[PDB]
RNA sequence: UGGCACCUCGAUGUCGGCUCGUCGCAUCCUGGGGCUGUAGUCGGUCCCAAGGGUUGGGCUGUUCGCCCAUUAAAGCGGCACG
RNA sequence: UAUGUUAAGUGGAAAAGGAUGUGGGGUUGCUUAGACAACCAGGAUGUUGGCUUAGAAGCAGCCACCAUUGAAAGAGUGCGUA
């Protein structure tokens, strides 16, 4: 069924301190849970032993048996320590924010690879617990002396090496995987097709504004993106192609949503699946301009970027949500931001056109002349740039068109001087 | 050649031979090769 | 699948000698699968072999469980000894004797009908046939 | 077996003898001798052979299609003869002969050399076309095969030395683009 | 006769002035290396304001030890040091000067720079 | 990692290293091949294959591991954890 | 001894699955007014059906799928061109 949770913060001097209670709480509903009861504390520190103090454990254990509570969520990473004491002094059972996000990716994770993920996640965030877990059987005061017979070992050690050794198969997998991965994408490195990516924070509008641009300029136009509200909805990458009307292509990548205060065992994941995002062409900066907090996000964001090692791109910052806002007129650029909304064809419309004139820049004039009878290269001029006026010649076709390097390259045999 | 315990045909034009005691499948596409 | 409430927690975990009781006969749709031997089957399995042969169709047509894992069965961790009282539930098990029709199908033609029975007869432990009334 | 019911019409000037199961045949290009298994058993006169099949069971059905098949192709071979086709495709691609020595320069730093055994020869119409002719299928077919694999085609521009009846299943370098 | 953690003189220009062998180059079980042979070495002391600083990772030819060379007509020849002079890539010297004599054998192997660069070639 | 308590309590020496190896193949290198999202270069994956080969240091009692510098390569296991 | 089966050394070790192995039965279509397989010949015309596209001529895609001579001959089964 749905289980009854309580959440604990300190203010320990953050700048807002009410946002993240409300994410949290937000957090405990996407897992099944439900908030019957916060506590807060305006401690500028951290207590060492049990996080909140000593009279603050009493108020908490108080709140729990009488709202009947089963777990409490700290808002904060834990001590194996702070974890013994807290759970000594209430009788309950204690979870933290690290272990609540773990448990909402570990049920979302599909693919195998979002499953290792969270699996290796998840056994190193327990290893330096299991000492104290451990040493209850492992302290049983009484086992013996001197025997010339043994094990040559304290049973430390040997539990030590047990745990520490699962961990390395299971990076050797995760590494074998991500290695297979880089198979798949020899096609994209092989040829030069540009690629831009949509980042930003979690229910920002980056799957939307996919759908939207696939429904607008692909081929297989049905292959739609998931949606919706919810939490992480998104837990993969997708790559596809658009194919724009002045004859030219490049590929649209989505990537995950995140969320502040963000695990260090988890941002390891993180980093491997924004390797896409890495090798981009072109970053597109998804923001729910209609949040107050949006500013904030903006900031982590960047952190996020920061260390998963995504840096020196291009960036365009589009404001989602602007038809949500009364008073203001859109699609508008200024500098580099983009003022639009996702569900609207002329948003769509001016952030492609953005993308064109940023991304292709050397396309530029030459006229061809083509033999009649030895044809076959105008289709390749129509399927492969756009143009602008042709002639039928006696001699043959007289084409002006606009195009790149390699093509003026290629066809350097049929160009015409002026 | 895909050796799995499981030949069957993928396409249409695919055929399954026995050569020397052993099922197979071949075809004009190479990537349905199999020996079982 | 699983029961609202339960008379007792702990159950003994029985046999599986002879033919089924009953419901060894197509009597809603038009298809279904039978069982040839007997085993138990968890409510995962059913799970799986359901969304199987649900997406096959498309939402078209109608399906029939015809079996529901009314026992459960219980477990011990690893490292702890022999004693101290039985174990702990883990999840709930339906037994099927042989000839039980386990899953109905209607409302789609033969093809259909006979590709999602064979999509989801290799998501169970069981060695099974297809059958229509 | 459809096959090992058919007549053979001797043509003029070519002999067949048997010596037990042996059979041996003569004409104005060489002379053949082969060995069959005596279950099967072989009628002789003035200008038709019959192969007859005492039992109607699996291997001994496909013995007799198979024995009236190489008598057939025996006889042919004698009287007429057999030969097979190779071309060459590929820029400076080259085939030549010195004497009784085929010389191929197919694209390696060493030419690759051949010579034929008895009963068959080889022709060179043009510096890109090779015929290999001799009286025997099966050796026409073995030097046939052994000359086009030192290079067979490939499928991204179709060179090689192949055979005229081939059909080469074509590829394309760069695609996705 | 230079194998891991023998040190030797630096007889060029480069800021360097000592350096201890890390490597002997070329096989994998190989252990000591001749004249003419390269090895990868650390800096142990240096001259203030040169362009090898102490502490730096870099590889060095031998161009003289005081085991030396036999040569095919019967000879041979004996030094009363080991030197190395500190090289790039190819087998061009980061210093403008080479001190001390240098063994032919540099020939052989062409290290030509150096050879033209040398007080004295025996 | 465990379960059981069948031999040994009128004694079956217990970790790591050193010396000396030997065997399996689910192959780390080298040899032969099929498919490729195999143009070339560089690779991926599977099949055959056990003939030979498979590094020196810093830290820690450590096995393991991390790091430095190499190598064609720095395999994984059994033999009372030989 | 009699009548059959198996070609794996199965017999003399192991499952889900996969398969023109082989034997015995039971139904059903066509056929000496000529079946199945090969060989010879034809496989046509309005017409490049309309739309879309720079094109689209059976064979990128959407909507239609008629008529004539004639033994039949698709507004086309696949390859191929741009
Ligand atoms: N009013 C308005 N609503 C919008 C606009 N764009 C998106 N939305 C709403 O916001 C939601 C965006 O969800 P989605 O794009 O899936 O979020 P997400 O970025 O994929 C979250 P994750 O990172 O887990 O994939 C949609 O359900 C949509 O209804 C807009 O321009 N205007
Ligand atoms: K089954
Ligand atoms: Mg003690
Ligand atoms: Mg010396
Ligand atoms: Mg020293
Ligand atoms: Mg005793
Ligand atoms: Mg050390
Ligand atoms: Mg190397
Ligand atoms: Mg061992
Ligand atoms: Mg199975
Ligand atoms: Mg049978
Ligand atoms: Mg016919
Ligand atoms: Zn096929």
């Amino acid at each position: 069924m749905e289980k009854k949770v309580l959440i604990v913060g300190i203010s320990q001097k953050q700048k807002d301190f009410d946002y993240s209670m409300e994410e949290l709480a937000n957090l405990a509903a996407a897992n099944n849970m439900e908030v019957v009861g916060e506590i807060r504390q305006n401690i500028d520190r951290e207590n060492r032993a049990t996080y909140v103090g000593k009279g603050k454990v009493d108020e908490i254990k108080g709140l729990a048996e009488m709202q009947d509570a089963r777990l409490i969520i700290f808002n904060d990473e834990l001590s194996p320590s702070q974890i013994r004491n807290l759970e000594e002094a209430l009788e309950l059972d204690v979870m933290d924010r690290t272990g609540l996000i773990l448990a909402i990716f570990a049920n979302r994770a599909k693919t195998k690879e979002a499953q290792l993920q969270v699996q290796i996640a998840k056994l190193q965030y327990e290893l330096p617990r299991i000492f104290g877990q451990g040493e209850d059987m492992d302290q049983q005061s009484g086992k013996g002396g001197l025997s010339n017979r043994g094990s040559g070992e304290k049973k430390i050690e040997t539990d030590r090496r047990t745990i520490k050794h699962q961990i390395r198969h299971l990076q050797k997998e995760l590494d074998m995987l991500v290695d297979d991965r880089e198979v798949r994408r020899r096609k994209r490195k092989k040829n030069e097709i540009p690629v831009v990516s949509l980042v930003g924070y979690t229910n920002a509008g980056k799957s939307t504004t996919m759908n939207g641009l696939v429904r607008a300029y692909s081929e297989t136009a049905d292959k739609q993106v998931f949606e919706k509200d919810m939490l992480f909805a998104t837990l993969e990458t997708s790559v596809r192609e658009i194919v724009l009307p002045d004859n030219k292509q490049f590929l649209l990548t989505d990537t995950v949503g995140f969320v502040s205060k963000l695990p260090h065992q988890l941002v390891k994941a993180f980093r491997s699946t924004l390797e896409e995002a890495r090798d981009a062409d072109l970053l597109i900066h998804v923001v729910d301009y209609s949040d107050p907090h949006y500013k904030t996000m903006m900031k982590t964001t960047e952190e996020t970027l920061k260390v998963v090692g995504v840096e020196d791109v291009p960036v365009i910052y589009a404001y989602n949500k602007a038809d949500l806002l009364e008073d203001e007129m859109y699609p508008k650029q200024t500098g580099n931001t983009i003022i639009f909304s996702a569900r609207e064809e002329e948003s769509l419309e001016f952030l492609t056109e953005v993308i064109r004139k940023e991304l292709f820049a050397s396309y530029e004039k030459a006229t061809f002349l083509i033999p009649f009878e030895a044809g076959q290269v105008v289709a390749y001029l129509n399927e492969h740039a756009d143009i602008l006026e042709t002639e039928y010649l006696e001699n043959g076709t007289q084409i002006v068109a606009e195009v790149s390097p390699a093509d003026l390259q290629k066809l350097a045999e049929y160009q015409v001087a002026e | 050649m895909k050796v799995r315990p499981s030949v069957k045909p993928m396409c249409e034009k695919c055929k399954v031979i026995r050569r020397k005691g052993k099922v197979m499948v071949i075809c004009e596409n190479p990537k349905h090769k199999q020996k079982q | 699948l699983v029961p609202k409430r339960v008379k007792y927690r702990r159950e003994f975990r029985g046999n599986m000698r002879g033919r089924a009781k009953g419901g060894t006969e197509v009597a809603f749709g038009e298809y279904g699968l039978q069982a040839v031997e007997a085993s138990w089957i968890t409510n995962r399995q059913i799970e799986a072999a359901r969304i199987a042969m649900t997406r096959y169709m498309k939402r078209g047509g109608k399906v029939w469980i015809k079996i529901f894992p009314h026992k459960s069965y219980t477990s011990k961790p690893i490292g702890v000894r022999m004693g101290k009282g039985k174990g702990a539930p883990e999840g709930w098990v339906s037994p099927v004797k042989r000839g039980k029709i386990m899953f109905e199908i209607a409302g789609v033609p033969e093809d259909v009908a006979r590709e999602a029975l064979r999509l989801a007869a290799h998501k169970l432990p069981v060695k099974t046939k297809i059958v229509k009334r | 077996s459809r096959i090992g019911k058919k007549t053979i019409v001797i043509p003029a000037g070519v002999t067949v003898t048997l010596n037990g199961s042996t059979a041996t045949v003569k004409g104005p290009k060489g002379e053949l001798v082969k060995e069959f298994n005596p279950e099967i058993t072989i009628n002789i006169e003035g200008n038709e052979i019959n192969v007859s099949r005492p039992t109607d069971n699996k291997n001994h059905r496909a013995l007799h299609g198979t024995t009236r098949a190489i008598l057939n192709n025996m006889v042919v071979g004698v009287s007429e003869g057999y030969e097979k086709k190779l071309e060459l495709i590929g820029v400076g691609y080259r085939a030549q002969k010195q004497g009784d020595k085929l010389v191929l320069n197919v694209g390696y730093s060493h030419p690759v050399e051949f010579v034929a055994p008895k009963g068959v020869e080889i022709e060179v119409p043009a510096n890109t076309q090779v015929i290999v002719k001799g009286y025997n299928k099966e050796h026409v077919g073995e030097l046939a095969a052994n000359i086009r694999a030192v290079r067979p085609p490939e499928p991204y521009k179709g060179k090689g030395i192949r055979y005229e009846g081939e059909h080469v299943r074509r590829k394309e370098g760069k695609t996705g683009k | 006769m230079i194998q891991q953690e023998s040190r030797m003189k630096v007889a060029d220009n480069s800021g360097a002035r000592e350096v201890l062998t890390i490597k002997v180059l070329g096989g994998s079980g190989r252990k000591t290396a001749n004249i003419g042979d390269v090895v990868v070495c650390t800096v142990k002391q240096a001259t203030p304001g040169g362009v090898v600083k102490k502490g730096e990772v870099v590889k060095a030819v031998i161009v003289r030890t005081k085991s030396g060379a036999r040569r095919q007509d019967g000879s041979y020849i004996k030094f009363d040091e080991n030197a190395c002079v500190i090289i790039r890539d190819d087998k061009s010297p980061r210093g403008t000067r080479i001190f001390g004599p240098v063994a032919r054998e540099l020939r052989e192997n062409n290290f030509m720079k150096i050879v033209s660069l040398a007080p004295e070639v025996l």
